[PDB]
């Protein structure tokens, strides 16, 4: 079954790809903290902008995980 | 967005119909300055004039092309042309060169500009010429002033702007060139 | 406020100073500082000079489509409205050190 | 409560820490310039807040030896 | 299954574009964050400088995607 | 057992995404440090910006973490 | 049945080159964001510069895509 | 053997993971130097925000840790 | 035939080259944008360096496909 | 002629040191233009250090592909 | 003959680290840029501190060189 | 071969330390020499990983 032996180390090498999206996401929650300690009146208004760019880097991070069931579960 | 335009030439049309005509137009700040920051100019080559100032003393007001500045993220030097800068200055050494000489005066902290015309100014409160200053009384007062802890921090204000001040200053003359 | 003896001993700008943190006790928007202006031992100009506040009129008023202050490059410790509140109590502080010493010698 | 520079978080104003490092540069000069050095440190007038038009006693400054360091 | 093999491990090693495109990411959105700090006047003229980035540095992560599609179902 | 021996080859790949997390949470705690000391005021206001990140930044330590399970156990 | 089969390994491998490109877009576009809010005057204008450079960028994009393509269908 | 020889690499390239944490703990230990630089009289409230911080990113380290003790000791 | 089919795993395990220098593009063209929004009376010489310095740093990208051109074509 | 195969992948592999050479190149390219902006007077001089350091950068980038011909052409 | 044929894909993958040392160059003599436009009246003796750490970072260009030499002289 | 990839980093750590010794003596220049005694201090205490990874190295191709 090379076929199937080939999904996991296949699937397994598709997962180096949401390591990027963690140091992505650490410069930009590490920019929340920045822009709070530097605008602390519109913190309000800044984890709206994180939260918006929460899910919009996820979406890679899900595009990322689809993969990993098409891979195994496809 | 512009729609209110204040200025001196605009502070005359109400000051025609509220306030009397037996009474000349108050004079502004604006009118008994030749050198200003938006119209371009001054530079002319590889110089620019240099206004360093106190309160008490005009210390400079010729053409330089190098002054060296101690800016609160460290020193920085401004050349001819030099990017619209608005630089708050620690205590440091602001040094001028207008060639192969150098006068060093020692300033207390105050801000330094430097305007998109070329110009530049520096705005001290206190600068003295390191031939002024004796090295046996700076850290005499540093053994006054970082052996003492009072925890009302608005004396550790005080006190932390007396220990980067003569730290630096001690370093200005034991640094000599 | 009414200030006085201040010509008493000489004009000092840690005098100035003081006297200009007595008008940042109020919080307004700007500054008018009425003295006469030592043009010649023959003729005193009355000169009228504003200071606006950092926060409330100066980043308001320096607006031409986008800011006149944002050509300038902050190269200080915090932000710009830190740094213009700075500049215009030291403002503050230079043009009433100028104008009680320009109404002396007047 | 407010936040800033180091004197600003202390309630000092920058008028009152840029002449505290003022006058410290003054305090350490040689004596021929040490000498013109108190004369523009002294702070010498009076004010009196005006709540009505009738002002209360006074708050001399009579210090000759520049502003004050300590809280206000 | 020599050659049906070759293609999961081959598009395990594809996906991981997006760990760079991730880091990217990150780094635009948190841009933001410190450039609403600075200029809360303007702060959702940026958010359109924002959303033509994440359009335009999503396509080379659709570009990613076209080859974990054209090695898996071609 | 080539099915079994390329799981552990390959949920050994799954789990270098956990670098990514990693400097994400460290520059994450870096500008923490560096953000308290801008203001002290909102020091545990930017606390709780700091672990909203965290804990939505170990999302992908936790998505690339049930792969390594999802490979070796399914 | 492995000359088929060595492709597909390849231009999984190949394509890695496009993380780059989805790194250097996020900085390059990620400082048209601090640099409009820096100087929203000139705001349009650093567009300008950013599209010139986003194009630029993208012939290392069309560089590693190129090869994708032609390891395959060539 | 080749499931037991395959665990070794199994554990090898699972081990990778330290490298972001290796980099991680110096942008976080880094931004304490520059943290008390700026602030030097709540320089050991910034310590208490650096081993906190130094404990939320060991411990996705010590979750790579323990994929290579089951991998070798499951 | 297992050189030509070295050959294509062998040039794609050799562009990633391009990588960096597809994330050295964006850093130099982030520092344009970041340049010309500080003085933009001198933004046109920026454009004189940027190119000048796109031209020098594709000069690596230009040695990456000639080793492409050369293991598949020579 | 398995030695011979492996001059393709072992050339491949030797290519990914001009990744970080051209991300270094990046860097120094870009502080031309962020050193230009600050000073435009010394810009010749800025430059003088800049090609100096193209040819310290890239003189081990030369180290780079003298080991790929040494072990394509020997 | 598979000695001679793994001396050399581990020499291609030995000098990836003149990647690194090629960014880390690069961040360096970016920095001298950087330094000699803040205060150019130190510009002579920053280079002094730029060409001392030049000598003492490609003392790793070749450390990886030497481990190329010994794995295909040796 | 697999080993030395990690003298990648160590090189690319130094570049950020000793491009550091250029930004820091840039802002306090009369303090440099100060700044040496931390950098090759930092880089004699960073090149132990180098010699950390080639230990690995020596240890694969020679035990």
């Amino acid at each position: 079954s090379v076929l199937a032996a080939s999904k996991m180390v296949g699937a397994g090498c598709a997962t180096i790809a949401l390591a990027g999206v963690g140091a992505g996401l650490g410069v930009m929650f590490g920019s929340l903290i920045n822009g709070a300690a530097r605008n602390p009146n519109i913190a309000k208004q800044l984890v709206g902008y994180a939260l918006l760019g929460f899910a919009l880097t996820e979406s890679i991070a899900l595009f990322s995980l689809l993969v990993v069931f098409l891979i195994l579960f496809a | 967005e512009a729609a209110a335009p204040a200025g001196p030439k605009e502070f005359t049309e109400v000051w025609n119909k509220k306030a009397p005509s037996t009474l000349i137009v108050p004079e502004f700040p604006s009118n008994y300055t030749a050198v200003k920051a938006v119209g371009e100019g001054q530079v002319h080559g590889d110089a620019f004039p240099v206004n360093f100032y106190t309160p008490h003393s005009i210390l400079s007001q010729a053409q330089k092309d190098t002054v060296v500045l101690p800016g609160v993220d460290g020193y920085f030097g401004v050349k001819a042309s030099h990017v619209p800068t608005i630089a708050q200055l620690k205590p440091g050494v602001v040094e001028l060169h207008s060639g192969a000489e150098s006068e060093k005066f020692f300033v207390s902290g105050g801000f330094a500009f430097v305007h998109p015309n070329g110009v530049t100014d520096i705005c001290v409160l206190e600068a003295a010429t390191l031939d002024q200053v004796d090295p046996a009384a700076v850290k005499s007062a540093l053994a006054a002033a970082s052996a003492a802890q009072p925890t009302d921090e608005f004396e550790q204000a005080a006190n932390r702007a007396a220990i980067e001040l003569y730290s630096a200053l001690e370093s200005a003359v034991e640094a000599k060139a | 406020l009414a200030i006085a003896d201040t010509y008493k001993v000489r004009v000092t700008f840690g005098q100035a100073s003081l006297i200009v943190e007595e008008l940042i006790k109020h919080n307004p928007q700007s500054y008018q500082i009425l003295f006469n202006k030592f043009r010649s031992a023959i003729s005193f100009k009355p000169t009228v000079a504003t200071i606006l506040s950092p926060d409330l009129l100066e980043k308001q008023l320096e607006d031409v489509t986008g800011n006149s202050l944002d050509a300038y490059d902050i190269e200080a410790s915090h932000e710009r409205s830190d740094v213009l509140r700075d500049l215009t109590e030291f403002h503050l502080g230079v043009t009433l050190y100028n104008a009680m010493l320009e109404n002396n010698c007047s | 409560a407010p936040s800033g520079p180091f004197y600003r978080v202390a309630g000092m104003s920058y008028l009152r820490y840029s002449n505290i490092c003022a006058d410290l540069l003054r305090n350490v000069l040689k004596e021929p310039f040490k000498a013109k050095a108190q004369a523009r440190q002294a702070i010498h007038f009076r004010q009196a807040p005006y709540v009505d038009g009738k002002a209360g006693a006074s708050k001399v400054y009579e210090l000759e030896n520049g502003i004050p360091k300590t809280a206000n």
